[PDB]
């Protein structure tokens, strides 16, 4: 109300408005799915269009060939934001020699966001990030939020109607993690998680965006008819 | 470059530049002019180390032509020759000095006068009615003491340039190419095509 | 080295060398030491190989810009400038860079030499390199401005090959160029061996030699 | 006052949609991708006969194989543009090829949000960045001044935009040819300009593999314009 | 650019089937003068990595701390420090190669010659060498300073190609290791007699050996020589 | 953060005038009266000292007329302090210069740098302008003997007689009227003090509420003298001219 | 530094500090610029409030970038100084760099970039001037007329006016200039201007300024005599 | 006074056939009189099938290969997995090379592959940045050795039709795979007996539209 017209300034309840309102345009963005087992770690991504003369705006990217995010919200910042991990994912390799930790990558994004929340004349990040990758501890799924949280997880899902496929994955928690060695079949339990966000629209071969990691496989994304086997 | 000289006469001031440029043990050109025209009537001759003699110049002729625009009036030819003077001086201090001996010859149209100033590298300005600069000076100065005189025509000034140029054709080891004459008087700056 | 170029009635010829050295070693038989800046400029290489390549491939980026903002090709004029100015930033730094810029514009045929030292004269005629002497020695008793473009490729070939016999670290190939109104025209690549008998014959020249 | 930065409730910053606000006054520029090239028109809308309507230059050459359309605060366009140029030649000089158009746009576009309290405000003026490439062949983007750009077939920017697009709706289809794709544009120019369409007050352009960018003489659109005329008064 | 004042000499090393060995003198010169007799030059980084300097002791010193921080920092919101994710010597190493032609490339070097020594995650052996101007080799035997000129020609004796590992023992190893030494003591006028040992096996971890001694030395035959040609008496 | 407390002194109007400007020409119309009168053979300034007092020590005073070169003065109206900030810098300019080309420095020169200091105010930096106006009095050998005025806008125009500070209105009608162009300095002075006399907002104009000072050819030949009047000096010319 | 941004959008799309920047200009002095077929004229208004003015050391109206190019003005006096002064240097920076002087249109892009630059910079405000350029290319006889405002778009003119009653001396132009066939000796082109700025000034004794370029670099300002001359022919064809 | 440059010794050869391409060098690492290793890689896969190896001072030159390859990296992520083209590689490598025109990476560097058209491809670079594409070129401590026998046994130089009284030349063919290894083989045998820095091993890199092969031969170890 009074408290809101920047970053530098608590409400009288403790809240920062500038960052809520950040997380915002998460929620007003596409849909995107993120899950892992033991083997492997997969994102799911709903793309969306302007119109039908448009391109569907692409929604995954690649940091390195073991890491990767997918994004919901101001895609500009997911720009920044991914830019920043590839130099660190980078700056890793050339002076230790050594693949970048994903909770790492994750603790680096958290204080990347952070000094712009406690800043005068900044602005909070306005964009939810899925980091998927594997390391040496195994597969690992992050999910990053402007706040400057991140956190671990088996499974989630992040922008609007979000909440449908989060819920699947929460029943499916048992089933998925189980699904060692078998990259399709983790794939189709991502394709029907993100499935329960839908509404009106269905999943298309332009539609739909698809990326994987894993013990002996890259980061590599899916899209056009690369994914019409899943649909 | 090589020899530039200078001399003040009744009405005008002529100044005699070389023609010569040479890079390593070859001549790549004998129609150079080391001259430039700073204002209507000022023009300023150089010489000194490559490069830095024309970029000097040039830099020296935009800021003149700059005032000329700004207060639409022509500086004296003493007010020109002070603010290279200051450049030069300046320079000599610098990380990377700039090496470039210059004449200025100008015609102030206020006192109507003709005016000759001679600067050096580390900013040493004097007001002169004949000059020159490197070894130029050594060969032609006795013949100006003898023949000069203050009241003198631009024709006569000519003719003891020439025996100026042809005491330098004979005695200096160096073959300079000649010389392009140009003259600075009331009217502007002129050009002599024969020489 | 040796690049030659030179103005008359109908362009500019410019011819060049092809060798490389690495003190007595012959590093490269086969060197290109003419840049194709737009097609109707060209530049001419002479010292670091490094230098002459850099410098010449930023001014085409240069003269390149020059073209999309005034929606017109630079003058050579101009081109020799910004390169001038370019070698005047690092005066001193220790570059070695010769050459000349060839090419036709509004004014006509355009020929200008650079030097790393910032030096920019214009001129009908000029030659750089280790070997340019013996180049000056053909082209000043054999140029005229009434010379048919048959005959001008021939001079500057002809001179290229005086100082690619007696110059030793001059030789390997001629390269020739001949620029109109109409563009550059690339005129082959002619091996000195092969043309050095070819002349001797036909010309008559260079007795002293056993063939 | 208030942050430059600042994000709305609704989570969108002000400065960011007020500069869409500036774009919708502009004047109106389409564009539309086919097999056979890209084509680019734009209304000139001089505001006095006696302005010289040549010298208003709404569509800009960016490199021989990229073009580009403007529409809004076209002043705010010109550093756009020089750098897009010194994009393209700088990684011709790097890389010794022509630059992706994408890449081209993504270039430009990274500017969009380099403002804060950099400059000290979003540009305001939309660009159609249309050009060619080996690897994706023929494209059209939208570069916003929110950093966002999308790929289009076809695509209307300006006053009369959504009105156009819908236009461009029922007409765009794969098989267009680029003499079919001139006549589209100026029909649909000529539907939402104020005054009557002509060879001074709207340009076409276009960009092919073989020719590269062009901008069309003021004497080849009247052909075309006339072409246009004929056609509709067939049927 | 300076000049080294407290130095350090040679460092020896060696691979074997199931791990590496590294060795160096705890002399610390100062120039003919050896002034300092109780200098560590062998540096264990963890359980799993022993890297071995030569040259400047300040400057060794200053590389000390740089790895004490190295571990301290890994530690850092990493739970998996001593396990996973702990340091590998091929993370050290290429640490130090950075640092070390970084500092050569502003004319201000570390003056140092360094020889990591441990064994991987995956059991595979890692002997590396870097010096004061970044260049880096590897080999079955490294050595600095005199021991690149006496112990190689020996080490490469046992070891002298990539197929010679697996056949070669830590014993044989440590044997031919302790007889350089020796050698060095004889031969190296900026060398001492006490020395420090080191083995990182893949089975058995690591063992570090303080106040070894060079014994089993040949000097008897010296009573015989005299004078410096003719010379009977 | 800062913003809230930042009062923007470089910003239009929606009427397209520059506040700060408008309301700093406002101040210096409370400020005394300054008069500039250029005639064939010299310029004449005039200026009003703010109601003093009886303790104010006269003689040692300078509150309105300042020398800038041998050949350019100023008259102040306004804020005193800001007007010797500007100055100091005028008289550096002088000198520079003098240093450079070896010449005293042309009147419009030395105004229009001035005045362009004045313009940076205004445009950007977030600073107040200065709330100054100068009557510049100078001579050089272009254009001869020259008037001058600069503002807050950092806008400058030339005249043949002019006046700043409190009413100039009524002031500029005064000298309109009775100014000719064929006029004498003794003539000017004698303008300069009727139009104070009459515009002032005192009961009487005495010379203990007067600063006056001339620029005359009246120097041995061909050269040019700065006269600051002292305090018996300017009472003597109040007799004289006949309003004492 | 001070860094506050100044110009920016506002709900409706607009810069209001572009706008009243505009406003500044509509407040300044009628300019006028028409070109003729061998040549360009420069009027200009000079409010008659100011007398006592000394006209000789008077700032005047049109100012010289180069020898071959010209620029006059309307709004904040001081503002135009400092975007004539950035000109000037500009033109002597192109001659030194280039080896060609500018081109009119080159000129006129620079100039509009500065007040562009001055729309998007944080701790400035933008330029109260719009700006009539005009000249002759190096080696070419076709007239040039440019115009530029404080948002920074600038555009070709056949001829165009600017300042307070701007409105009035354009719907004149519209209606008595004809492009087929544009005013063919200086005379005519002179005496359009002058007829142009009577329908706004007032009195056409000193309120009326004309400068002339022609080709070359061959640029000359009128007296008050010869442009009397003008006013007195035009208001006794007027009376019939 | 610290001299920061060094010679590693080393050689290194690159050879362009019709439809594929081969990179060489000795595995020898060396300071003055000393030997560090015997099998020290000097030929390196940057990826996209391109093949590099920088021969002089080994830090300089280990420091310009981790950068190209990260310059590969970054090209694939700013233009869409786009694949790095030889000739976009060398000019790529120019402007690293000249980034110490002031302070040099003391190596000559030869990369090869294959060219847009398929055609086997091989380019040389001196230490500050000047390249060109050629047929055959060796580069390092034997360069001057090897040089003139490729050029007689590559491009049939001085050789001539017999019969012909030397008026007609050899005409020029494209060498088999086979062919050019046997060519680089010979090449550092002889080079390794008349060059005290060159023996130990030699590693080629073969380069076709299949992708990168190596191929090990051991040398003299004296
Ligand atoms: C003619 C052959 C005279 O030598 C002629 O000028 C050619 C011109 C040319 C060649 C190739 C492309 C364009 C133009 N000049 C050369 O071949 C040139 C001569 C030259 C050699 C060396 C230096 O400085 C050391 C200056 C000029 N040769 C080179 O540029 C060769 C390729 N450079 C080197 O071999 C070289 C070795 C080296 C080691 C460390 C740092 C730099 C080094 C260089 C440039
Ligand atoms: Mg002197
Ligand atoms: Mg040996």
């Amino acid at each position: 109300n009074n408290y809101d017209g920047d970053t530098v300034t608590f409400s009288p309840t403790g809240r920062l408005f500038q960052v809520e309102y950040a997380l915002e345009a998460i929620k007003q963005g596409s849909v995107t799915v993120g899950l892992r087992s033991n083997t492997h770690a997969v994102l799911v991504a709903l793309k969306r269009n302007a119109d039908e003369l448009s391109s569907y705006q692409k929604k995954i990217i690649k940091c390195d060939e073991h890491m990767g995010l997918s994004l919901a919200g101001l895609a500009p910042d997911a720009r920044v934001l991914s830019n920043y991990l590839r130099q660190q994912c980078n700056y890793s390799s050339l002076v230790f020699n050594r693949k970048l930790a994903v909770e790492r990558a994750g603790h680096l994004l958290c204080d990347k966001a952070q000094k712009n929340t406690q800043s005068y004349g900044g602005r909070p990040y306005g964009v939810g990030l899925l980091i998927i990758g594997y390391d040496k501890s195994g597969a690992h799924l992050l999910e990053f939020q402007p706040s400057g949280n991140v956190t671990e997880l088996y499974g989630t899902a992040i922008g609007a109607r979000s909440q449908g496929a989060k819920t699947y994955l929460e029943r499916t928690l048992d089933t998925f993690i189980k699904i060692d060695g078998n990259p399709d079949e983790l794939i189709k339990a991502g394709v029907e998680a993100i499935s329960q966000s839908l509404r009106d629209e269905s999943l298309t071969v332009d539609n739909l965006s698809i990326a994987i990691v894993g013990k002996d496989t890259p980061f590599t994304i899916y899209d056009g008819e690369a994914v019409a086997k899943y649909i | 470059m090589d020899i530039i000289l200078g001399i003040r006469v009744q009405d005008s001031v002529i100044l005699a530049s070389s023609k010569a440029v040479t890079r390593g043990i070859s001549v790549l050109k004998d129609s150079d002019d080391k001259t430039r025209q700073l204002s209507p009537h000022t023009l300023m001759s150089f010489a000194g180390e490559a490069g830095d003699t024309v970029q000097f110049a040039e830099y020296i002729q935009a800021n003149i032509q700059l005032y000329s625009i700004r207060e639409d009036y022509e500086l004296s030819p003493q007010a020109v020759s002070s603010f290279v003077r200051q450049e030069l001086a300046k320079s000599i201090r610098s990380r990377r000095p700039y090496q470039v001996n210059v004449l200025i010859g100008g015609y102030d149209k206020k006192k109507n006068k003709p005016e000759l100033y001679q600067i050096d590298y580390l900013g040493t300005k004097v007001e002169l009615p004949y000059g020159a600069h490197g070894y130029s000076g050594f060969y032609t100065f006795s013949l100006l003491d003898h023949h000069y005189r203050p009241d003198m025509t631009t024709e006569e000034g000519l003719d003891l340039l020439k025996l100026c140029v042809q005491e330098l054709e004979k005695r200096m080891p160096m073959d300079f190419k000649g010389v392009i004459v140009k003259i600075v008087d009331k009217d502007g700056i002129r050009q002599v095509d024969d020489f | 080295t040796t690049t030659l170029a030179f103005k008359f009635q109908h362009g500019v010829i410019a011819a060049v060398d092809s060798r490389a050295s690495a003190g007595s070693y012959i590093s490269a038989l086969r060197v290109n030491k003419v840049i194709e800046i737009n097609p109707y400029l060209l530049g001419t290489m002479s010292g670091c190989a490094a230098d002459c390549q850099y410098w010449e491939r930023l001014l085409a980026k240069e003269c390149r810009l020059y073209y999309l903002r005034n929606g017109e090709r630079i003058s050579v004029s101009a081109a020799s400038k910004l390169l001038s100015n370019m070698m005047c930033q690092y005066r001193g730094m220790g570059l070695s860079m010769g050459s000349m810029i060839c090419g036709w514009d509004k004014k006509g045929p355009g020929l200008y030499y650079v030097d790393e030292h910032g030096t920019r004269l214009s001129g009908n005629m000029f030659s750089t390199g280790s070997g340019n002497t013996y180049a000056y020695g053909v082209l000043d008793s054999n140029y005229k401005w009434d010379l048919s473009v048959e005959d001008a490729l021939y001079l500057g070939k002809r001179s290229i090959l005086a100082a690619a016999h007696r110059d030793a670290y001059s030789g390997g190939s001629v390269n020739l160029y001949h620029v109109t109104e109409d563009g550059w025209i690339y005129h082959g690549n002619h091996d000195v061996g092969e043309l050095f008998w070819k002349v001797k014959e036909e010309e008559g020249s260079f007795n002293n030699v056993i063939g | 006052d208030r942050g430059v930065s600042t994000f709305s409730p609704e989570g969108r910053l002000f400065q960011v949609e007020y500069s869409l606000e500036a774009i919708k006054l502009g004047s109106t520029a389409i564009g539309i991708a086919t097999k056979e090239g890209v084509v680019l028109g734009v209304e000139k809308r001089a505001t006095s006969p006696l302005l010289e309507s040549d010298s208003i230059e709404k569509i800009v050459e960016i490199d021989r194989h990229i073009g580009c359309a403007m529409s809004g605060l076209t002043a705010d366009a010109r550093s756009m543009i020089e750098h897009a140029r010194t994009a393209a030649v700088t990684h011709n000089l790097y890389y010794d090829e022509d630059i992706n158009v994408e890449s081209l746009t993504q270039s430009v576009c990274d500017l969009a949000l380099r403002f804060g309290e950099l400059m000290s405000r979003p540009f305001g003026v939309a660009l159609l960045i249309a050009g060619h490439d080996a690897d994706d062949g023929y494209q059209l983007f939208h570069a916003e001044p929110s950093g966002t750009f999308y790929r289009y077939n076809a695509k209307a920017i300006g006053s009369g935009s959504e009105g156009a697009q819908a236009e461009l709706l029922n007409e765009w289809h794969s098989s267009l040819t680029l003499k079919e794709a001139e006549l589209l544009v100026l029909k649909i120019l000529k539907q939402v300009m104020e005054e009557k369409l002509d060879e001074n007050n709207a340009q076409l352009s276009c960009i092919t593999k073989q020719d590269g960018f062009k901008i069309y003489d003021n004497e080849k659109t009247a052909e075309l314009i006339k072409e246009l005329k004929e056609k509709e008064a067939a049927e | 650019t300076q000049q080294p004042i407290v130095t350090g000499t040679s460092v020896i090393s060696m691979k074997y089937d199931n791990g590496v060995i590294i060795a160096a003198d705890n002399l610390g010169s100062y120039g003919s003068l050896l002034r300092f007799n109780g200098v560590e030059r062998l540096i264990p980084v963890g359980d799993n990595t022993v890297v071995g300097i030569s040259g400047d002791i300040s400057d060794m010193q200053h590389i000390e701390r740089l790895l004490k921080d190295l571990v301290t920092e890994n530690a850092y919101d990493n739970p998996l420090a001593d396990a996973e994710e702990a340091l590998e010597p091929s993370y050290i190493f290429e640490y130090l190669a950075t640092v070390m032609y970084q500092r050569r490339s502003k004319m201000n070097p570390l003056w140092n010659a360094i020889i990591v020594a441990g064994v991987q995650s995956n059991g595979d052996q890692f002997l590396r060498y870097v010096n004061l101007l970044g260049v880096t080799y590897s080999s079955p035997t490294l050595a600095t300073g005199f021991g690149a000129h006496m112990a190689n020609p020996l080490l490469r004796k046992v070891v002298d190609r990539e197929s010679d590992i697996p056949k070669t023992t830590v014993q044989v190893a440590e044997e031919a290791i302790v007889n350089a030494m020796r050698v060095l003591y004889y031969r190296d006028a900026r060398s001492s007699r006490n020395f420090s040992l080191a083995i990182i096996d893949k089975n058995t971890g690591l063992t570090f050996k303080k106040n070894l001694q060079v014994e089993n030395m040949k000097w008897d035959f010296a009573k015989d020589i005299k004078g410096y040609g003719t010379q009977k008496i | 953060g800062s913003r809230r407390y930042d009062s923007r002194t470089t910003i239009f109007s929606p009427e397209g005038r520059l506040y700060q400007v408008e309301y700093a020409l406002e101040s210096i119309s409370h400020a005394g009266t300054a008069i500039g009168i250029m005639a064939s053979d010299g310029i004449v300034l005039a200026a009003e000292r703010k109601v003093t007092s009886t303790l104010l020590e006269q003689d040692t005073s300078t509150e309105k007329l300042y020398k800038l070169n041998d050949k350019i003065a100023v008259a102040v109206a306004g804020l005193t302090a800001d007007a010797e900030i500007l100055i100091n810098t005028a008289r550096i300019h002088a000198q520079n210069y003098l240093k450079t080309y070896n010449e005293d420095i042309p009147v419009e020169i030395l105004v229009r740098r001035l005045s362009d200091i004045k313009q940076g105010y205004t445009q950007h930096g977030g600073l107040r302008p200065f709330g100054v106006s100068f009557i510049y009095a100078g001579y050089d050998d272009r254009y001869g003997y020259q008037l001058y005025t600069s503002n807050p806008s950092g806008n400058y125009t030339g005249w043949k007689a002019i006046s700043v500070g409190a009413n100039t209105s009524a002031a500029q009608t005064l000298l309109q009227m009775d100014y000719k162009d064929d006029m004498k300095v003794d003539d000017a002075i004698e303008l300069a003090l009727k139009t104070l006399s009459k515009t002032t907002d005192s009961s009487a104009l005495t010379y203990d509420r007067l600063e006056f000072a001339t620029i005359r050819k009246g120097a041995n030949d061909g050269e040019v003298y700065q006269k600051i009047f002292k305090p018996q000096e300017i009472k003597d010319i109040l007799v004289k001219t006949g309003i004492t | 530094g001070y860094d506050r941004a100044l110009s920016i959008f506002s709900p409706d799309g607009h810069i209001f500090q572009v706008e009243y920047a505009l406003e500044a200009v509509k407040r300044g002095t009628c300019a006028v610029g028409v070109k003729g077929k061998n040549c360009v004229v420069l009027g200009c208004e000079r409010r008659s409030t100011l007398k006592l003015q000394d006209t000789r050391i008077t700032p005047s109206k049109v100012s010289k970038i180069d020898s071959h190019v010209v620029l006059s003005f309307s709004g904040l006096n001081a503002d135009s100084r400092i975007l004539i002064e950035k000109a000037r240097v500009e033109a002597q920076s192109h001659r030194l760099t280039l080896e060609d002087p500018v081109t009119v249109e080159y000129l006129t892009r620079y100039v509009a970039g500065v007040q562009q630059r001055y729309t998007q910079s944080g701790g400035v405000r933008p330029f109260g001037v719009s700006t009539l350029i005009a000249g002759f290319d190096p080696r070419d006889d076709e007239p040039k007329l440019y115009q530029t405002e404080p948002s920074g778009i600038y555009s070709s003119w056949s001829a165009q006016t600017i300042g307070r009653n701007s409105k009035t001396v354009r719907e004149f132009l519209e209606k008595n200039y004809d492009r087929k066939e544009p005013p063919a000796t200086v005379e005519e082109c002179v005496k359009l201007t002058v007829r142009s700025l009577l329908e706004v000034v007032q009195t056409g004794a000193k309120n009326i300024e004309i400068t002339v370029v022609k080709p070359d670099s061959d640029i000359v300002a009128l007296s008050s005599e010869e442009i009397n001359q003008y006013v007195t022919q035009i208001e006794q064809e007027k009376q019939e | 006074q610290f001299n920061p440059y060094g010679d590693n010794g080393g050689t290194i050869l690159g050879i362009a056939g019709e439809d594929f391409a081969v990179l060489a060098g000795d595995t020898r690492n060396i300071t003055d009189y000393s030997i560090n290793s015997r099998y020290e890689p000097k030929v390196f896969d940057c990826g996209d099938n391109i093949v590099m190896s920088a021969n002089g001072f080994a830090a300089d030159g280990d420091a310009l290969v981790k950068r190209f390859k990260n310059s590969v990296k970054w090209y694939h992520f700013d233009h869409n997995d786009k694949k790095l083209s030889i000739n976009s590689a060398a000019r790529n490598i120019q402007h690293l090379l000249y980034s110490r025109r002031f302070f040099p990476y003391y190596v000559y560097n030869i990369i090869a592959g294959l060219d847009e058209d398929g055609k086997g491809a091989v380019y040389s670079f001196d230490p500050v940045g000047s390249y060109q594409r050629e047929q055959c070129r060796a580069g390092g401590a034997a360069a001057s050795l090897i040089m003139p026998f490729l050029d007689n046994q590559v491009n049939f130089k001085n050789q001539y039709e017999p019969g012909t009284n030397g008026k007609v030349k050899k005409p020029l063919k494209y060498l088999s795979v086979e062919e050019v290894i046997k060519l680089v083989r010979d090449s550092f045998t002889s080079a390794t007996e008349r060059h005290i820095q060159v023996g130990d091993g030699l590693e080629i890199l073969i380069v076709t539209k299949d992708g990168v092969r190596k191929e090990f031969y051991e040398l003299k170890r004296d």
